[PDB]
């Protein structure tokens, strides 16, 4: 049982600071370097580097030097990520890994990665609790089947997750299709929810989307018209 | 240095997957392998070129030769789909070098293909000073969907945020991309296009102001 244990998630503002931990169990910390690895939403890992415990020799990255610190605490087997001058562009998975696999040859002289942390997410973004503006996605048959029309609401900028969708106070459930939230470089969510309704039926039943961002305290039940 | 990795790679359960790796005189080096599954933490699956570590199954099995290492799976399962990464250490440059990773999909069902629903901003929205395209995306298999937005005949960066695809109650696969613009950017263009493109093929909605 080789881990390292991560801190929680963190929401930070432009320009702040965040010092991430990544605590040893189950081994040696002073044995092994601890790298480190971020991956922004759906892109790769790039490397931030590595620091050796023993020493405590530091190795940054190219892309990373300058406004990012390694440290580490021997005493509590700890070590830290700390990221200065956050921008949205740094909103990302920050990992730490072990070390562990020794070179076997002096011509590749290189401690690679075997045991990885789970990550800390920190998302950068000038949002405080929001509640969404809600817009009316007004009906269209144009991607529907025959005698068919979508007709949506659109959640809009929103902070924290979540927010629910109903249809005419939960009347409606057949052909309602919520779609999850993006969350956008703001920091901020939308979501948008369409159901696909019989078209004669537009000018007889009224639809209502039952929008709830519980965080923000906010309902809003918007009628979407034809 | 740089590790250059296919994007996508598709098997159908039982078959072999080959993931590749290619990089100048990479194989002077010791190449590791990482998988990554949705939302996961990397986990080793190949370290030494070659070797792997405990409790890995043996179908995963890795070379590395010339100028390019490959990560093999034989007799793939759905659990392998997943991102997978070749690593080195760079000497000349003190940098650990990650390959932009492959996506395994691994084929459970037939090609589905993506229906497509692009509205408007509302006329509400654009009172309140701002102007929002909604593209839908539904019913599409595999899970994986590439989406371009173009206004009038040129393409548009900015301003554009796309989920990743997320299974639906009948097993397929649904995204959304919004696109925000200023009420002048809508307003003073012909028209705002949607491209989604799934498994080599593209369904384009357009709106316009009118």
């Amino acid at each position: 049982q080789v881990q390292l244990v991560q801190s929680g998630a963190e929401v930070k503002k432009p320009g702040a600071s965040v010092k991430v931990s990544c605590k040893a169990s189950g081994y040696t910390f002073t044995d092994y370097h601890i790298n480190w690895v971020r991956q922004a939403p759906g892109q790769g890992l790039e490397w931030m580097g590595w620091i050796h415990p023993n020493s405590g020799d530091t190795n940054y990255a190219q892309k990373f030097q300058g406004w990012v610190t390694m440290t580490r605490d021997t005493a509590i087997s700890t070590a830290y990520m700390e990221v200065n001058g956050l921008k949205s562009d740094d909103t990302a998975v920050y990992y730490c890994a072990r070390a562990g696999l020794h070179p076997t040859t002096t011509d590749y002289y290189y401690y690679g990665m075997d045991v990885w942390g789970q990550g800390t997410t920190v998302t950068v973004s000038s949002a405080s609790f929001k509640g969404p503006s809600v817009f009316p996605l007004a009906p269209s048959s144009k991607s529907t089947s025959g005698g068919t029309a979508a007709l949506g609401c659109l959640v809009k900028d929103y902070f924290p997750e979540p927010v629910t969708v109903s249809w005419n106070s939960g009347a409606l459930t057949s052909g309602v299709h919520t779609f999850p939230a993006v969350l956008q470089s703001s920091g901020l969510y939308s979501l948008s929810s369409v159901v696909t309704v019989p078209s004669s039926s537009l000018g007889t039943q009224t639809y209502i989307c039952n929008v709830n961002h519980k965080p923000s305290n906010t309902k809003v039940d918007k009628k979407v018209e034809p | 240095s740089v590790l250059t990795q296919p994007p996508a790679v598709s098997v159908a359960p039982g078959q072999t997957a080959r993931i590749t790796c290619g990089g100048n005189d990479i194989g002077r080096k010791s190449v590791h392998w990482n998988q990554q599954k949705p939302g996961q933490a990397p986990v080793l699956v190949v370290c030494y070129d070659s070797d792997r570590p405990s409790g890995i199954p043996e179908r995963f099995s890795g070379s590395n030769s010339g100028n390019t290492a490959t990560l093999t799976i034989s007799r793939v399962e759905a659990g392998d789909e997943a991102d997978y990464y070749c690593q080195v250490w760079d000497s000349s440059s003190d940098h650990v070098i990650f390959g932009g990773g492959t996506k395994l999909t691994v084929l459970g069902q037939p090609k589905a293909n993506p229906t497509v629903t692009l509205f408007p901003p509302s006329s509400e929205e654009l009172q309140a000073n701002k102007a929002t395209l909604v593209c839908l995306i539904s019913d599409f298999y595999p899970g994986a969907v590439t989406v371009a937005w173009k206004a009038d005949s040129s393409p548009v960066k900015a301003g554009v945020e796309t989920t990743t695809p997320s299974k639906q109650s009948n097993n397929k696969y649904a995204a959304s991309s919004y696109l925000s613009l200023t009420p002048e950017q809508w307003k003073s263009h012909r028209s705002y296009s949607c491209q989604v493109t799934h498994e080599g093929s593209t369904v384009e909605k357009t709106v316009a102001p009118t």
